[PDB]
């Protein structure tokens, strides 16, 4: 099966961040560029 | 000391980007009506998407075609790129089918001409095949709108089709400048600069206009009180 | 949303009258949330230049960018007249409508930080 | 920024509105034109940026970039585990699968 | 969190005692159908469907209203459990 | 089954789950709120949606 | 570079030479020694944690490869590299409460060009023993069960090859007193 | 489909907007620019300047009077006006009081197709031998506009005010989640709108779905 990138699934980088993904917003209600291109992922600062 | 009606300006590159001046407009409309248009244009624009995909001898998704490089996973990723116009806006699903082999290249060309039908990028690398190597697949193009996973509408021509991911909206990105403009009397107005970059199978005029239409059906639902 | 801006622009100015501080400020001379003595009290400049009477009124002009939620400001809350930020009586009426008890809301929590 | 400048478009009053609220935090200098004050704010690997849902320009600048984030062996459909009931075990009377 | 929780808290010289009343009064409001209630009609809570505006299925919710109205009397041994079933069974079905 | 899933069901779950509380639990629990009751609210995805506060 | 030929996941040239056949299930190479060397791809071969390990090409059909160069990609490989994941365009920012304590908030443009799609098999199985009152088999013929619930189900019992099979749906069949 | 209107407003300050449901993403497409539209450009009234007798600047207190000068002209830009001339843009009030009197906004000498929506509003106290003699002005105007900006005056010594134009004291909407049928995400927009009573808050809302429809109507001639 191809399992997408559904709600809850845990994401991480290299360096230890542990996530978990929180709510799939779509490509409007997201920041964005302003040349217009839309932010891929949005990571808690907190975090770091 | 109310402000009349600001000029418009079209300024397009091509089918798949376009410019659209509105000034002078009151301090804060700038991004007032720059935004909404923006979130509807990315989010509830109707385009077209590959729905469906049915490859002979290939039963699944994660199965892989002889003689051909690219497997049915990564053919269907690029099937994903496939920019369709439907010339009739009555018409809503569209059939393409693709006959190859040899040592060639198979692209969005060689996707069999339908009437009122557009391929809007040629140039789009389907899959590599190779001596002995034979490409048949029927392709299933819908008319939606926004975002819907394989899991959502499951759409199989036949037993071995396969679902594939549509994405439908067309519009692939949106910005807009808010810039300073006065009147003379007046200064601090602003000024809104639409860009739109849009896959081609809609105009970027097309796309804003109907994103106008939405917005404003919006506000029509305003109208009711209870 | 609720500290103070110390800008360094004001840099503790004394002024007469708050009129030259409110002439300072747009002469760019000076921030509007830099802490300053206007004649015998200490106050920024957003505190003379903005003197907000409805806390309404007060988001009303942040959301214009007028001011900011941190701009140390006069904001009239609960017919009591008092120096602080836009975001911080923000936070007041959160609490106050969050509780919908508007008195023990302010007597509650503490503005100044 | 270079399509931006080439194409004749000058700087958005959101991204000035920005460059105003980070020259209050202080990130980039004071007085320079928006390109240059831009300019610092990516050297800071940060970015103006707009609230998609609010439009207006996320006050204060926050950093943006490619991160190699990958997917764990620790997804959730198959960690994901409801029941009103569950056929009990033969060996004990809890509920076993 | 629950409207009235505070009050309910006060009436009660136990948080558990008002567990004990809220979810008696929820069982009683069950075994006879909410139609023992003690609230009056406007005071039914009331729930949004597709359809429209329908009575609070949740018996426990009713019950803490009710108890918040301060019509329900609570205290121990008020009444022989016998007798207070039948004549609570009598008065509905 | 799974398409066996409608309008009408899903108003019937929130018909009943109104009023109703779930005890969400966190392995390991260590204390007396380590379970706290929540009204369920359906949600898309296949993750409980926990809030934020109680985190902690 | 060196993870993806030190873990064998990526298969690799033995000489110079050129590709006679590319193709996703197997990449054959004319050398210089004009032997022909053909290299099996491993497409999706259950893990023993879950995930899909498949080999996609890299070289175009007929052309020029050295020794000691790619042929195919490995499983979590781009170019030759490892590529355990797909570097997103992230933006660091709390947003809404979304992004709180390490979760984290996604774009729907990343499910969109189907980013972060892991391909994982699970693997089930059904053994067979012999009672007295009747032993067990592998078979299509399970009773009181509707044809329609055996649609996905070939001759022998097994699932057919590229079925969709959901929780309930059946994947072998056996049967015993 | 057709998303259904609640209204629920409480007098003509206060007023509670539900429309449900909207595809996944439209909340706040349509909550912020109307927001910034009954901010900033629903049609309103203010008391831009301020004259009084004896006081030359907005700081120096007033003798006779236990209210302070900023104070009262804050009661000011608290003071609701509404022009029953549509054609109207700019009247001046005029206040004569004195010796122990609680001023109202109704002590204000009457003008002709203009109404004090508010005038159990204490504007000012005064004490034996206190005279209180002022004249503000009030013009028709959108959103907030301090003081400095507009600079206007109607003579010398005449204090500009911040110009709360805007009837519309608040905008604060919720987004939250509703369901329908299997899609719980749609987005339930719960607009909530302070107005001053000048403009009842669905009025309000109303005159700001007008504008931006007619903003939408721009797009048409290049």
């Amino acid at each position: 099966q191809k399992r997408k990138l559904q709600v809850g699934d845990k994401l991480a980088n290299r360096h230890g961040n542990k996530g978990v993904v929180a709510k799939i917003l779509p490509v409007e209600d997201m920041p964005h560029l302003p040349d217009g291109t839309p932010v891929d992922v949005i990571l808690n600062p907190l975090g770091v | 000391s109310k402000l009349k009606a600001p000029v418009f300006t079209v300024r397009t590159q091509g089918r798949e980007y376009g410019e659209f001046v509105l000034e002078p407009l009151e301090r804060g409309f700038g991004v007032t009506l720059g935004n909404p248009l923006r979130r509807i244009l990315l989010s509830s624009i109707p385009g077209t998407a590959v729905t469906s995909v049915y490859i002979e001898d290939v039963l699944h998704e994660f199965s892989t075609i002889p003689g051909v490089k690219e497997d049915v996973v990564e053919i269907i990723l690029n099937l994903k790129e496939l920019v369709v116009r439907f010339l009739n806006p009555s018409l809503q699903t569209v059939t393409l089918l693709l006959k190859a082999e040899g040592p060639k290249e198979v692209k969005a060309r060689d996707f069999l001409p339908v009437a009122d039908v557009e391929i809007m990028n040629p140039d789009l690398h389907i899959a590599t095949l190779e001596e002995g190597g034979r490409l048949n697949m029927e392709v299933r193009v819908d008319r939606g709108v926004g975002y819907v996973p394989a899991e959502k509408h499951g759409i199989k021509d036949r037993i071995n089709a396969i679902p594939v991911d549509a994405v439908f909206s067309p519009v692939r990105r949106v910005a807009f400048q808010v810039e300073d403009t006065r009147l003379g009397q007046r200064t601090d107005l602003d000024k809104l600069t639409l860009r739109i970059w849009t896959d081609g199978s809609v105009t970027p005029l097309e796309a804003l206009n109907q994103a106008v239409e939405i917005l404003r059906e919006h506000l029509t639902y305003f109208s009711n009180p209870q | 949303i609720t500290q103070v801006r110390k800008e360094k622009k004001g840099a503790g100015l004394e002024f007469a009258t708050p009129e030259e501080a409110l002439a300072a400020h747009e002469r760019g001379e000076v921030a509007l949330n830099a802490p300053i003595k206007v004649a015998g009290r200490e106050t920024s400049v957003g505190r003379l230049k903005y003197v907000f009477a409805n806390p309404d009124e007060a988001l009303l002009a942040v959301a214009h960018g007028i001011v900011d939620l941190q701009d140390v400001v006069t904001v009239r809350y609960m017919g009591k007249r008092l120096e602080t930020s836009p975001g911080r009586i923000l936070f007041a009426r959160i609490v106050a409508e969050a509780v919908e008890d508007e008195k023990v809301a302010w007597e509650l929590i503490q503005l100044d930080v | 920024f270079g399509k931006r400048k080439g194409e004749g478009f000058g700087v958005d009053k959101r991204e000035v509105e920005v460059l105003r609220r980070a020259e209050k935090l202080g990130l980039v200098t004071p007085g320079k034109t928006p390109e240059e004050q831009l300019k610092e704010l990516f050297l800071q690997g940060k970015v103006v940026l707009y609230d998609g849902r609010t439009g207006e320009p996320i006050e204060g600048p926050i950093v943006v970039g490619q991160m190699f984030i990958m997917k764990l062996y620790h997804m959730v459909e198959d960690k994901m585990h409801a029941r009103s009931t569950g056929p009990y075990s033969l060996i004990t009377q809890q509920p076993l699968g | 969190a629950e409207p009235g929780i505070d009050k309910l808290f006060g009436m009660v010289d136990s948080k558990y005692r008002l567990t004990v009343v809220v979810a008696k009064r929820a069982q009683q409001l069950l075994r006879h159908g909410f139609k023992n209630t003690v609230l009056e009609p406007e005071e039914r809570p009331k729930m949004q469907t597709l359809e429209g505006l329908f009575d609070d299925p949740n018996a426990v919710t009713w019950a803490m209203k009710e108890l918040l109205t301060g019509r329900l009397v609570f205290g121990e041994n008020l009444v022989p459990e016998d007798r207070l079933q039948k004549e609570m069974e009598r008065l509905y079905p | 089954r799974q398409r066996d899933i409608k309008d009408e069901v899903w108003d019937a779950l929130e018909e009943v789950i109104h009023g109703k509380v779930v005890l969400l639990n966190r392995a390991p629990t260590l204390h007396r709120l380590g379970i706290q009751a929540f009204q369920p609210v359906l949600v898309e995805g296949q993750s409980i949606q926990l809030h934020p506060l109680v985190c902690e | 570079e060196r993870v993806v030929r030190d873990s064998l996941a990526a298969l690799y040239a033995e000489e110079d030479g050129e590709v006679a056949k590319v193709d996703g299930n197997r990449i054959v190479v004319r050398y210089e020694d004009g032997r022909l060397v053909e290299y099996p791809l491993r497409r999706f071969y259950r893990s023993n944690q879950g995930t899909a390990l498949d080999q996609r090409p890299r070289v175009v059909v007929g052309q020029r490869v050295r020794k000691g160069d790619l042929l195919a990609d490995g499983p979590a490989s781009e170019n030759g590299f490892l590529a355990l994941g797909q570097n997103v365009l992230v933006a660091i920012m709390p947003f809404d409460g979304y992004n709180f304590e390490d979760a984290i908030v996604i774009s729907e443009e990343l499910l969109k060009r189907d980013f972060y799609t892991s391909i994982h098999i699970e693997r089930y199985e059904i053994e067979a023993r012999d009672t007295k009152l009747g032993p067990e088999r592998i078979t299509r013929d399970i009773p009181h069960l509707s044809e329609a619930a055996l649609r996905d189900l070939d001759e022998e019992g097994v699932v057919r090859i590229g079925a969709e099979v959901k929780p309930g749906d059946i994947l072998v069949g056996r049967t015993s007193f």
